[PDB]
């Protein structure tokens, strides 16, 4: 069994070759629902927890691969719980010296995420809005002004000769300042991928590297199509939803592309269609930097939310400017249960969790703020990520050797 | 038509009035803030690590330098910004001189005080805003950076050397040589970095320092510094 | 000397807290200073603006986000705006935020249906309960004569807000610009949407920089 992120990655990397990797994760946060709630609805989620997973792979002091993924867990007071994996971006810069399967790397990281028990994200959760009522003394919080903060520091010093509260992370306070939840380890899992071609996603100006291989929309869809198909076969139960939509394309072609997939249940469509056949706003998930959300926002800015329906929605969306055909854009969805039960809890070996969003963003930025017009950028990213971690976190990137023959 | 022209001109003259007013206002602010800055900085000296903490709390500052430089950024114990337009009208209100003092690292970095000056310059136009420029100032690079130090690099136009050069040029030490007069051959965006210090870092150091004192670490930056509203 | 040392820190923290407050005072003075100088220039500027026909109409059409805030049906009426005047309350008393201001519009009358009138709306900052809070713009509803076509949906006109139609039509009215005129900022989601952002749009962009917008419009033209 593969029980560590290292176990998963190595299995797919060339044997005897050294690779290092970054595995960054955000503190789970209480947040608004993935799909907008319908007041006239039987039920509503008690809570939604959002976490971002960021991965970068480095080979020989250079970074050549990255993957950005979000994981939502939705809790229903009575209606079970689902977890939704949103795949946001993946990219390469073409600066890898050795030969590897980016596809299997991407597939294997996703399996690892699948392996994680949902509860792991629910142990300690950052509240969307904290209440300090259960607590006096006065706390220095996000809301505090600098002057108030300065004054508080001074009083504390005078009282105790320290500016800190010892009991701040003490268990009673934790019970008060954080949320925790539990749920069946075996839950409904959904993955949503939207593919839109572009020259660069996570590696600015890498398009300018000749070594880099850029895919047109069709190639890209096929690429994500292939990965998903394996995920379905390898990690999912047999009667599981697999839906693919390519906007503006005739369904015989799409249906015909699907026929070719190894999993036999792929269908043309989306995993958001409902029995109740509600409005578009009530079935469409709002993801970060996502084609579906930008357009739901427009419908909001025009008081059309009530006006649109699901069938209408897809059609209306294809019309919009970001969608200039012919370019191929596809939306992919998976709904179902995992073969194996999700039991994994990640370790420091598995991931690095920064203390704040600020620190999380700072590290990521070293990778995504770089310029990859030339190799110097790939090296620089590796250099900063390493120096920054050691320096501010006393941490090292994970190191491993490829096992695959 | 003629009346319209008259108005249009008067309009163009009004926009020109506004600019003068803005400059006047800026000068007014600089004169008032001066004595508060002296008072404030004197208190800041009593605090240790104030600058180290501030430069770790500012978000975009990290964008301009190498992560390794933070070993040295952390030795800064004093920062002073004097705006030149207070000594003479010849200077733009954006002009300033900045002085940093570094305490040093044993066996690696020398304790020193460095002063850099930034001024606006123009090139042939009445209707051009102007750009920041500066003069190189000597700074003693840390020993750890011998390999990327422009003054110790032997094969400079060498292919490998040219890469060791460019690496040194993207450190905070490279920035001290920034001038703004040789585009593409100097520390990148040295003008923007200069602006951060005068516009944000020096002016708001205390807000930044207070940002680092939140009791719950996850709240740092939450201060500042995607769902709908369906029915009415 | 553990006491003495942690005591110099507490002194300096209080010093800084005082300086932070000195700086907030200065910012107000500076902003006033700016407002005082800008007044005469604005007056001179508006006096030139009348001479230009549809200056405001062109400007409103030209501004990027301004159109997002209101109904398309609304523009016909908007185009009838031939005068805008912003006055900064803080000039008249230390009791107003520098942000506080009053804004007047004059609407060219439209026949048969739309009356010509001058209206003044006032916005000021308010804070609630907690000292450590930013504050937000608020306003008082002010009378405005609605055009007849909007009569079906004029709120006063709607018979029952609750009926599904009323629920839908009334909502519609609030979303109009006229709806904005009754915006206060104290009944969240019961009023014109983002009424404060629009207000700030006016005192921070559309008014101070109307000229640039007009110009850009000419160039586009």
């Amino acid at each position: 069994n593969s029980m560590s992120l290292n176990d998963f990655l190595s299995s797919v990397l060339p044997v005897s070759e050294q690779f290092e990797y970054l595995s960054l994760q955000s503190i789970p946060l209480e947040t608004h629902a993935v799909v907008t709630p319908n007041k006239d609805d039987k039920r509503v989620p008690k809570s939604t927890i959002k976490t971002q997973h960021f991965f970068s792979l480095f080979h020989q002091g250079k970074v050549f691969f990255s993957l950005e993924v979000y994981v939502y867990v939705t809790l229903w007071d009575e209606a079970d719980a689902e977890r939704l994996i949103f795949v946001s971006k993946a990219d390469t810069n073409g600066y890898c010296n050795t030969r590897v399967s980016v596809r299997d790397i991407t597939k294997i990281i996703l399996e690892f995420i699948l392996s994680i028990d949902p509860n792991y994200y629910l142990q300690k959760v950052k509240p969307a809005i904290r209440s300090y009522k259960k607590i006096s003394p006065e706390l220095i919080s996000a809301a505090s002004t600098p002057a108030r903060t300065l004054r508080i520091l001074a009083r504390r010093l005078k009282q105790s000769g320290s500016t800190v509260l010892k009991e701040i992370e003490s268990p009673r306070f934790q019970q008060d300042l954080y949320l925790s939840f539990t749920c069946p380890r075996e839950i409904l899992t959904k993955i949503c991928l939207f593919t839109r071609p572009a020259s660069q996603y996570l590696f600015p100006d890498s398009s300018k590297n000749s070594k880099k291989h850029i895919l047109n929309g069709e190639e890209l869809m096929k690429w994500w199509g292939f990965i998903l198909d394996r995920l379905l076969i390898e990690c999912f139960q047999n009667d599981t939803q697999a839906k693919l939509r390519i906007p503006g394309e005739d369904p015989a072609r799409v249906r015909s592309y699907l026929r070719g997939m190894k999993y036999p249940l792929w269908q043309v469509g989306d995993i958001f269609t409902s029995k109740e056949n509600s409005l578009a706003v009530y079935n469409i998930p709002l993801f970060p930097d996502d084609p579906k959300a930008r357009f739901i926002h427009q419908l909001a800015e025009e008081d059309r939310l009530l006006k649109v329906s699901l069938s209408s929605f897809w059609i209306e969306l294809q019309e919009r400017q970001e969608f200039k055909l012919s370019v191929t854009s596809s939306v992919m969805g998976i709904s179902g249960y995992s073969l194996a039960t999700p039991s994994l809890f990640p370790s420091s070996a598995d991931v690095i969790v920064p203390k704040s969003r600020k620190q999380f963003r700072a590290i990521k930025k070293y990778i995504t703020g770089e310029e990859y017009d030339t190799e110097e950028g790939a090296i620089e990213a590796f250099t900063n990520i390493r120096d920054f971690l050691l320096l501010r976190m006393a941490t090292n990137l994970q190191s491993l050797t490829g096992k695959r023959e | 038509e003629n009346e319209h022209a008259k108005a249009f001109l008067g309009l163009a003259k009004c926009e020109e009035e506004v600019d003068a007013i803005e400059r006047e206002v800026e000068l007014y602010r600089l004169n008032k803030m001066k004595p508060v800055y002296e008072k404030r900085d004197a208190y800041i000296d009593e605090i240790a690590e104030f600058w180290k903490i501030v430069l770790s709390q500012h978000v975009s500052f990290a964008n301009y330098i190498r992560a390794s430089d933070f070993k040295y950024i952390d030795t800064i114990d004093k920062i002073k910004v004097e705006w030149l337009a207070l000594e003479s009208e010849m200077y733009d209100t954006r002009d300033f001189s900045i002085t940093f003092h570094f305490h040093g690292i044993e066996g690696d970095f020398k304790e020193q005080q460095v002063t850099k000056v930034f001024q606006i310059k123009k090139g042939k136009d009445d209707q051009e805003d102007g750009i920041l420029t500066s003069e190189p100032v000597p700074i003693e690079w840390p020993q750890s950076y011998d390999s990327i130090n422009p003054d110790l690099i032997k094969d400079k136009r060498s292919p490998e050397g040219k890469k060791k050069y460019r690496q040194g040029m993207k450190t905070i030490f490279g920035w001290f040589r920034w001038t703004g007069l040789k585009p593409g051959k100097e520390f990148p965006h040295g003008d923007s970095l200069a602006s951060l210090f005068s516009e944000e870092i020096y002016p708001f150091c205390v807000k930044y320092y207070a940002e680092a004192q939140r009791d719950l670490e996850d709240e740092e930056g939450e201060s500042g510094l995607e769902v709908d509203l369906p029915l009415s």
